[PDB]
DNA sequence: GCTAGGCGCCCGAACAGGGACTGT
DNA sequence: ACAGTCCCTGTTCGGGCGCCT
């Protein structure tokens, strides 16, 4: 029945400051044992422990950020803050709040955690991406299958939903992750089909980018010649 | 100079005089603390400097309480007690209530500063005389004297009840279903609620007397490895009774049958309704020790049988609150110690086990004077009184570092005895 | 002058009377000299004429210095004394110079007329009256009383204290970077400020007690090393004990032993190994006062190695808070125990000797603890602080030791150093029977009516023996029969008793004892190989014990 | 600072096996460790606390040990779940240090990386850019290299990758390389190669296309 | 017709308490 | 079922010497 969910702004202008919230119901933070935890976790690194802030107010933080961190709480709403000063692109990750507690005399861990909050630190501005087709160009095609692709370049921010057909292909699809490219994201999709069924048949690639508000396909056009 | 509210006069037992115990030498850690606490008391004018002309005196020290880091000043008016123990014992004594034994958590709080609110009687103050030594024998020891009811005497929660039975009403009306006891400088609060649950009523009983004027030290509650503070309340229903066990086997040599009728023949004292005789004389001539000798069918009937009485209560044994109570232990090896409280010889009241501690860390001082403690709190606990201690070590060596573990309010009565292993009437 | 020092109340025992004692008719020449005193200590206030009333009197009898022809009043308040109330005595033990930390300027003062200048309780003077008997039977001698703290009273010394401490108490609260040890009149004050700040603070002292009426004679330690303080000397980096002149005598008298070995302790404080068990029996006995002692060789060779010992000059060295106390322990004759405790290898602070044989059966274990012990406490009172050890005993011979011991034992931090002759157990204790070994059944017994009874064994082999005894009690032959079943038996044996007694004076692996018959006893346990008791109740008809029963049993019955 | 390391990386394995994470400690932790387990998806549980102690609702299959400085995570039998990154973290002293984390994988038959270059979309050459792209799709396990070589030299300057996860379905890996010019440094220029070398194939797989 | 108070050591006497044995 | 003694061992204390002020 403990239930733990962080609030924040997703995305942060470089050199300014950011306040999380961990919403959370089932404990107080007011029992004896009771505390929550703050974990960051930079995108594909591991677990960082950030700040404990307990029911007696006794907080510990982490001494390579203590200076730009402040834990703060709201007992009477059941809620936690985490502030953050003059956040840099580095500090762009997935920030996560546990409730931690201890249990006996050796027993202290963070029994539940959250799904976290994803705070990305740019200047960059909400733009649309630019896609384009991927067809096998100069090489025609065999008697087998064949793998197109799509390009979507440069935009902002996260995140974009690929599809291909409106959803009819999802066999052989691969969507990979994206890569920043000057402040904005840049990935691509693939996707393999047999050759009995392009060109004969219409392949086009579905692109969605909520920030903008953009909804863009574009079909794989075979090779010019 | 304190408080208006008249003196309560206090007479020492008939033909009796005051305390005259020399004192002890101190460490300079104590000393320096204990320096600290007293020029403290002298200003607020609770303590008043003496000399000579005052033939009295009284032991002093100081422990640093792991409890809340902060030191505590602890004079040991064990001397003094007796002295005057028709005033508080019969006089006016505090009601003990059956209940405190029977609740899942029990914390106690050091109500001591209280008592720094009330005169002490003008005339009785000569005998609470203290001196404070220092180190090399630098200075003669600087002595001082109590002008409002002094910590640690058994006279000073007597004359305070009044005002602590009026400061409880509150709470307690509010709160039906928690017991308090006082006993001394302490206050056992003990309820039926949830840990956390306890943990916050007693926090809110601090401040209902944090806005009568007594205070109570803060607690730590670390956040690091050992999280020692949730040892803090006792739970007197975890509270077990370790009872006689005889061993189990199925080779018995002559000597296996020697000792298990000498442990049979002292728990006869005990339970009368233990017989050797049948057992007995499977050792009849002058047998070899190593000598499996077979169990009889009617001689292992008495084997299982007696050990099927060695679990019961012992015989029609009541606790009489108008006598004193006594402690026994046991260095039972592996830092392991076994206790029995009774009144009278072998009618024994409690018979305990005390596991170890890994904070003691293979110092059998150290264990023994934890022992002390644990016991007297359960006996404080259950009958309300402190037992006399009969103490498996040598005098020279617990009076050279009992103070070093010691972490209480109270000082418990002990003697020392140089009992060899008597038998293993309590098998570990 | 005087004292403008709150006067301390000092009452008489509880329902007595001051000293009503007669004076004693003196000479002409004695009295006229008293006269000359007299005159002179009322004329500076100490005494003053009391009225007709005053019905208390103590003796009082002039004697002359037989070197500067003075003479002295001496007032003999042996009665007053008997009277006084009891003081809580302040001063809780003398100093030592081995506390002392090195200091930049150190100075020495005295208080000259010490007593004299302290007040004493008006309430009470009228009993401190004295007379001086005139020179005819004709006119009642003059009458006087005291004002001043009486030499030789018995709140003298622990009145003067206080108010000294008084005295020098705020004086210390605007100087708490400067030492005052505080002693009787004497006062050592130390600091490690310049020369010149120095005694720019010492006049400041000197003018402050000037204040109180405490006078510091020009007869003071001033910039003079080394200073003479505590019967000792202090030197800038060493401190040394004053010549002790070890009596050196034709014949020897019961009090000639208790003058040497006295001096002997004095000296073992600083001089590193003395012996004194030896010489100390000595005087062992009844045997009182002024009366020749044989000088055994025993004593002999005590008295020459330590005069050799003493003849080494050696000296101490100050403490030094940084670094830590060490405490080192050496065994030497029986019970003997000698002791180093230095901060510095070799650099001694203080040694000593300790030779009390706690309990009449111990062992070298117990002893060695017992050392420790003392040590400890010794160190705390010196330096307030737990000293790390170096004993002579193995890590494994200690861990046996309090893991099988009943008794709960402990030492501090320390360490173990290799210098014979080591400590150790000389006979252990099977836990179990030992297979392959006569099971010895021994018992005793005596009749308190008589005086002598039997004592003997009955092995599982058939074998018996019982050999009987005068002028012994059941205690003795319960742990006679144990030494039988020890002598008639191999390496080998499985005794079996019924008295704890014997048992438990077995069990706590005793090395040494009081009486002979546990010493002999003791010899046999070391000299075999595997001994093991067992304990059965008596009386109880049990097994192998009926068979000795009855059989040493001659004296009582069943 | 106590420093908390897992040595083992990556670890790949099959359905019913045992497993064994070792978390190594920079000092001694006196049996103060918790155990915790991420799922691909994000979410992070408990399943051990103090070396050995099962958090209530997950299975027996799962068992804690060590002490003083090794310590060790031991999943009985894989199950489908299991799989997945784990992280063990230290208390007995702030600042609370965790492991490195060792992600849990599916052991799978090998599989050579099927090869797909891509010229430079028309509209993308419109703009005024140009990316050469290349895909690396379905193989095992994940070690893999690229290698982009223009008109014969190559060169390794302006190449974008993007690695993903182990497919939840196959139980592959994929990879998708772009090289990223400008319309004169691409139109400046006639073959351009991608190159890939996996453990399969000593010979390097290769993809290119001309003008 | 010469101190007091304090600490130390060594010694033996008186005490005190726990056990064990003997007599109604 | 002890009451009345006797043993034995541990502690306290009074005495004398040492040393100090
Ligand atoms: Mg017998």
């Amino acid at each position: 029945q403990i239930t733990l969910k962080e609030s924040g702004p997703g995305i942060v202008q470089p050199s300014q400051p950011f306040r999380l919230t961990c919403t959370f119901s089932g404990f107080s933070l007011s029992t004896s044992g009771i505390g929550v935890t703050w974990i960051r976790q930079p995108s594909g690194k591991g677990l960082e422990w950030l700040a404990t802030i307990w029911w007696d107010d006794d907080n510990r933080y982490n001494p390579s950020l203590k200076s730009r961190l402040t834990v703060s709480k709201d007992t009477s709403n059941n809620q936690a803050f985490l502030n953050m000063m003059t956040v840099e692109t580095a500090d762009t990750a997935i920030y996560y709040c546990a409730q931690s507690a201890i249990t006996s005399v050796t027993d202290s861990a963070m029994d539940h955690w959250g799904q976290g909050t994803s705070v990305t630190v740019s200047s960059a501005k909400t733009t649309p991406p630019s896609v384009y087709p991927l067809a096998p160009g100069s090489a025609a095609q065999t008697n087998s299958m064949v793998t197109l692709g799509c390009l979507v370049k440069g935009y902002f921010p996260e995140p974009v939903t690929v599809t291909w057909n409106s959803g009819s292909l999802s066999s052989g699809v691969h969507t990979f992750p994206a890569v920043l490219q000057s402040d904005l994201y840049t990935l691509s999709s693939s996707v393999t089909v047999p050759s009995s069924t392009w060109p004969s048949e219409t392949v086009t690639c579905n692109v969605a980018h909520p920030a903008s508000s953009t909804k863009v396909d574009k079909k794989i056009v075979p090779a010019d010649c | 100079p304190i408080s208006p509210i008249e003196t309560v006069p206090v007479k020492l037992k008939p033909g009796m005089d005051g305390p005259k115990v020399k004192q002890w030498p101190l460490t300079e850690e104590k000393i320096k603390a204990l320096v600290e606490i007293c020029t403290e008391m002298e200003k607020e004018g609770k303590i008043s400097k003496i000399g000579p002309e005052n033939p009295y005196n009284t032991p002093v020290f100081a422990i640093k309480k792991k409890d809340s880091t902060k030191w505590r000043k602890l004079v040991d008016f064990r001397e003094l007690n007796k002295r005057t123990q028709d005033f508080w014992e019969v006089q006016l004594g505090i009601p003990h209530p059956a209940g405190l034994k029977k609740k899942k958590s029990v914390t106690v709080l050091d109500v001591g500063d209280a008592y720094f609110s009330v005169p002490l009687d003008e005339d009785f103050r000569k005998y609470t005389a203290f001196t404070i030594p220092s180190i090399n024998n630098e200075t003669p020891g600087i002595r001082y004297q109590y002008n409002v009811l002094p910590q640690g005497w058994k006279g000073s929660p007597a004359i305070f009840q009044s005002s602590m039975t009026k400061i409880l009403e509150p709470f307690k009306k509010q709160n039906p279903d928690i017991v308090i006891y006082q006993y001394m400088d302490d206050l056992y609060v003990g309820s039926d609620l949830e840990i956390g649950q306890h943990r916050t009523k007693i926090e809110e009983l601090r401040q209902h007397l944090l806005r009568w004027g007594l205070t109570t030290p803060d607690k730590k509650h670390q956040k690091e490895p050992p999280f020692l503070w949730m040892g803090y309340e006792l739970h007197p229903d975890k509270w077990t009774v370790q009872p006689i066990v005889l061993p189990e086997k199925d080779s018995w040599t002559v000597n296996d049958i020697q000792k298990l009728v000498g442990k049979l023949n002292w728990a006869s004292q005990i339970y009368p309704g233990i017989k050797v005789r049948q057992l007995s004389k499977l050792l009849r001539g002058t047998k070899a020790l190593t000598e499996v000798i077979p169990l009889t069918e009617e001689a292992e009937l008495e084997l299982a049988e007696n050990r099927e009485i060695l679990k019961e209560p012992v015989h029609g044994v009541y606790y009489d609150p108008s006598k004193d109570l006594i402690a026994e232990i046991q260095k039972q090896g592996q830092g392991q110690w076994t206790y029995q409280i009774y009144q009278e010889p072998f009618k024994n009241l409690k018979t305990g086990k005390y596991a170890r501690m890994r904070g003691a860390h293979t110092n059998d001082v150290k264990q023994l004077t934890e022992a002390v403690q644990k016991i007297t709190t359960e006996s404080i606990v259950i009958w309300g009184k402190t037992p006399k201690f009969k103490l498996p070590i040598q005098k020279e060596t617990w009076e050279t570092w009992w103070t070093e573990y010691w972490q209480a309010t109270w000082i418990p009565e002990w003697e020392f005895v140089n009992t060899p292993p008597l038998v293993k009437l309590w098998y570990q | 002058p005087i004292s403008p020092i709150e006067t301390v109340p000092v009452k008489l025992k509880p329902g007595m009377d001051g000293p009503k004692v007669k004076q004693w008719p003196l000479t002409e020449e004695k009295i006229k000299a008293l006269v000359e005193i007299c005159t002179e200590l009322e004329k500076e206030g100490k005494i003053s004429k009391i009225g007709p009333e005053n019905p208390y009197n103590t003796p009082v009898f002039a004697i002359k210095k037989k070197n500067s022809t003075r003479w002295r009043k001496l007032v003999d308040f042996r009665e007053l004394n008997k009277r006084t109330q009891d003081f809580w005595e302040v001063q809780l033990g003398i100093p030592h110079p081995a506390g002392l930390k090195k200091k930049k300027s150190v100075t020495v003062l005295d208080v000259g007329d010490a007593y004299f200048s302290v007040p004493l309780d008006e309430d009470f003077r009228k009993y401190t009256a004295f007379t001086i008997p005139s020179i005819n039977n004709e006119t009642p001698g003059i009458r006087y009383q005291y004002n001043v703290l009486p030499q030789g009273w018995k709140g003298s010394p622990a009145i003067f204290q206080s108010s000294m401490t008084k005295i020098l108490e705020p004086f210390k609260k605007q100087n708490p970077d400067i030492v005052i040890y505080q002693y009787m009149d004497d006062l050592y004050v130390g600091s490690d400020l310049e020369i010149g700040q120095h005694r720019t603070k010492i006049e400041e002292l000197r003018q402050h007690l000037l204040r109180w009426g405490l006078y510091t004679p020009d007869q003071k330690h001033q910039k003079e090393p080394p200073f003479l303080w505590m019967g000792y000397e202090l030197h800038p980096d060493k401190w040394t004990v004053q010549p002790i002149v070890l009596p050196e005598k034709d014949s020897w008298t019961v009090n000639d032993i208790c003058k040497l070995v006295g001096k002997l302790n004095w000296a073992s404080q600083i001089y590193p190994g003395i012996k004194v068990r030896q010489l100390s029996k000595l005087l062992r006995g009844t045997k009182a006062l002024t009366e020749v002692i044989p000088l055994t060789e025993e004593a002999e060779l005590e008295l020459a190695e330590n005069r050799e010992i003493l003849k080494e000059p050696v000296h101490g060295v100050y403490y030094d808070p940084s670094k830590d106390l060490i405490a080192e322990i050496q065994k030497q004759g029986q019970g003997q125990w000698t002791y180093q405790i230095y901060q510095e290898p070799f650099k001694n602070l203080k040694t000593g000797k300790y030779a009390r044989m706690r309990g009449a059966h111990t062992n070298d274990v117990k002893q060695l603890t017992e050392a420790v012990q003392k040590i400890t406490t010794e160190s705390i009172v010196i330096w307030g602080k737990t000293p790390k050890f170096k004993l002579p005993i193995q890590k494994e011979t200690w861990e046996t030791w309090w893991t099988e011991y009943w008794q709960a034992t402990w030492i501090p931090e320390w360490e173990f150093v290799n210098t014979p002759p080591l400590v150790k157990l000389w006979y252990q204790l099977e836990k179990e029977p030992i297979v392959g070994a006569e099971t010895f059944y021994v018992d005793g017994a005596a009749n308190r009516e008589t005086k002598l009874g039997k004592a003997g064994y009955v092995t599982n082999k058939g074998r018996q023996k019982v050999v009987p005894l005068t002028n012994t009690t059941n205690q003795k032959t319960e742990l006679q029969a144990i030494y039988l079943a020890l002598q008639d038996s191999g390496l080998e044996v499985n005794i079996v008793t019924d008295s704890q007694y014997a048992l438990g004076i077995i069990q706590a692996q005793p090395d040494k004892s009081e009486s002979e018959l546990v010493n002999q006893i003791i010899e046999q346990l070391i000299k075999k190989e595997k001994v093991y008791l067992a304990w059965v109740p008596a009386h109880k008809g049990i097994g192998g014990n009926e068979q000795v029963d009855k059989l040493v049993s001659a004296g009582i019955r069943k | 600072d106590i420093q908390m390391t897992q040595t083992t990386s990556s670890l790949s394995a099959s359905l019913g096996d045992r497993v064994t994470i070792s978390c190594s400690a920079s000092q001694d932790i006196s049996s103060y460790l918790n155990w915790y387990q991420q799922k691909p998806e994000g979410t992070v549980k408990l399943l051990i606390y103090y070396t050995s102690s099962l958090h209530s609702g997950v299975p027996s299959r799962f068992s804690g040990s060590g002490s003083g400085t090794d310590y060790s995570l031991t999943i009985s039998n894989l199950e489908p779940e299991d799989i997945a990154t784990y992280y063990c973290q230290q208390y007995s002293k702030f600042p609370w240090t965790f492991g490195g984390g060792t992600k849990l994988e599916i052991k799978r038959a090998d599989a050579a990386p099927t090869v797909s270059i891509f010229p430079p979309s028309s509209e993308q050459l419109t703009s005024g850019g140009a990316s050469v792209v290349c895909f690396l799709n379905n193989f095992y396990p994940k070690d893999i290299n690229v290698k982009w070589k223009i008109d014969g030299s190559e060169r390794q300057n302006g190449v974008l990758n993007s690695w993903t996860d182990q497919d939840s379905k196959d139980s592959t890996y994929s990879m998708s390389s772009t090289l990223t010019l400008t319309k004169d440094e691409y139109e400046r220029h006639n073959s351009y190669t991608c190159e890939a070398t996996h453990k399969t194939s000593t010979s390097p797989i290769v993809k290119s296309f001309n003008r």
